[PDB]
């Protein structure tokens, strides 16, 4: 992302959309499911904090954060090495012989991992929240224009549903917002003139770096220099 | 020296740990089961053996 | 799937439907059923709790747990073989080789006589009552909407109380968002990728990860130096 | 199939039907026929349950189960020689080899005179009373109600009750979930491509796979190392 990601809170958004005399009886109880059913369809990882939590594994098993959404990299706590994911079915299951990598699976609150009896760091993603219990969000004058067109676009297809609003007024929302949510993802994605050296240095490599995974990703960005002879 | 006694008393007396149901249940130090077979002095007594 | 399924109940989907002045006739039991015709049809295999079940195979069949929906794997106790599939006709009948299994009900039919097996299967997350439960991801939750609106919206449309360019975009939109929703479940996060990067990468190719649980399937091949 | 066949009554596709209000005259004699016209033009061989019986052949001749629908194989009950199929136009006739098999109605007409032979055959699973089963696969009951909605707002449409628009988004959501459940019933799991899998990827052909009862199709073809 090219800008810096300044946080407003959620009333912004009806600064906005209460411009619009068809849109007054928005509510912020509207516009807060509204905003995250935005923001999970956008899926922009920039729009998500970074944290990282150390948990303890119990027996293949550990309790999860309750504000996490998604997770970038398990690792080990005292070697550093990152874990994969779990391909077994079979994963704390012995067979009756009573019977090689760090391997994860995660599900709902809760971890399944390979190891028994260890620490894991767990680098994921939640939602930044205000002094309220409320999601905050971009101050990105793109995000909040195709934010205001995407509750504007699901409020008024239901007054099409009920037949308050011609077709002609809702095919001009939805039209407005498919260019908007096209360019609001080609701002939030497209990296900057310092996030370009950091692809620069990955793509352009005499000897491949392949394992950039089993460390943090620290070194993906990093420059291969080459001895002179 | 006692290696060797290691090697003459498991030929000597050695009871096979294979259950009914052969599966073995005598486990190790790091899960595995232990496979231990028959000795000189237990094979001999399946055939013609007396009390 | 790159999010985590974090786990909400049955009523969420009708604080959502029922904001629709048009769906406020809908109710649990409704959302139960359309809930159901739901997770079937899209068929994504991250909202099955992942359980693991050992049965008792008795004559060349053994029972099944209650809630069971669809097998993994079923591979041998004591060996640890997985069994493959029953391609025989002819399995526990005698006249005057690899395992193998097929379940079709409550009962699975084995080629081995008395043994037991591991099965590692799927079912429905349920809650404090037997309701199933929904993950709270909004790309779902929404298409989810979408899916009890559109056929509601059918009903409604053949009895005449619809214009047919209100189901002509209910069905638009959920179209969308039911391939949307699709490729939200199925699109391999980070952590994922490398799996597919161990097993993709390979000089010497490893063919019999199903001989395993499918366990070294994402295993990095090294090669020494020499 | 990735899921398994769970069993539920006929009525349970009357729980469904009749929602829709302008299907609620249908019954369970009218789900009895719609279904048995549905489940047989699917086609579907997961649905069918597989039966196994050994029967005596008398002259050529042979009498056939009372729940039979489609024979898998015939083999001899002595030999496990599997019979291949009557291309003879001439068969018991004598004027003035392989064993083959031809069936009719309740007859099979085999080229062995006196022998016994085993039947793999796949019949209808019913209920306590005498009445089909269907899964309860929430596409196959979509699309099961989907059928018998279908052929009811035919009938409509032909009196004139119901206007082109309603039969023709009903022909379409049909001819769209006809198509899943079928790709639902047929596509193989990570068990069944097993049998794919050590079939298709072999060095020295096996090509007799019928002579035994398809037993060794999904085996794995392993080559020594020298």
């Amino acid at each position: 992302m090219v800008n810096n990601i300044n946080w407003v809170k959620l009333p912004v958004i009806l600064d906005r959309l209460l411009r619009h005399p068809l849109l007054t009886d928005l509510n912020l109880e509207t516009a807060i499911q509204y905003t995250l059913d935005f923001i999970s369809a956008m899926g922009l990882p920039n729009v998500y904090v970074d944290k990282i939590e150390t948990i303890d594994i119990k027996e293949y098993r550990g309790e999860l954060p309750c504000d996490l959404i998604s997770i970038n990299q398990v690792r080990l706590h005292k070697n550093g090495i990152a874990l994969r994911a779990m391909t077994d079915n079979f994963n704390a299951y012995p067979t009756h012989d009573h019977k090689g990598e760090p391997s994860f699976k995660t599900q709902g609150r809760v971890i399944f991992t390979s190891i028994k009896h260890e620490k894991v760091d767990i680098s994921y993603k939640a939602i930044m929240l205000d002094d309220e219990g409320l999601p905050l969000i971009p101050d990105n004058p793109i995000f909040l224009k195709t934010l205001e067109l995407y509750i504007k676009k699901e409020w008024f297809t239901i007054l099409f549903d009920m037949g308050k609003i011609s077709p002609a007024v809702l095919n001009n929302t939805q039209q407005e917002y498919a260019f908007k949510a096209g360019q609001c993802n080609n701002e939030f994605v497209i990296p900057s003139v310092s996030e370009m050296e950091a692809i620069t240095n990955m793509w352009n490599q005499l000897i491949p770096r392949v394992t950039e995974f089993r460390r943090g990703f620290k070194n993906l960005g990093d420059k291969e220099y080459i001895r002179v002879h | 020296l006692q290696f060797d006694e290691y090697k003459n008393n498991a030929m000597a007396w050695g009871t096979s740990n294979r259950n009914l149901n052969g599966e073995y249940m005598n486990f190790g130090k790091s899960g595995n089961a232990i496979k231990t077979g028959a000795g000189i002095f237990e094979q001999t007594e399946v055939a013609n053996t007396m009390y």
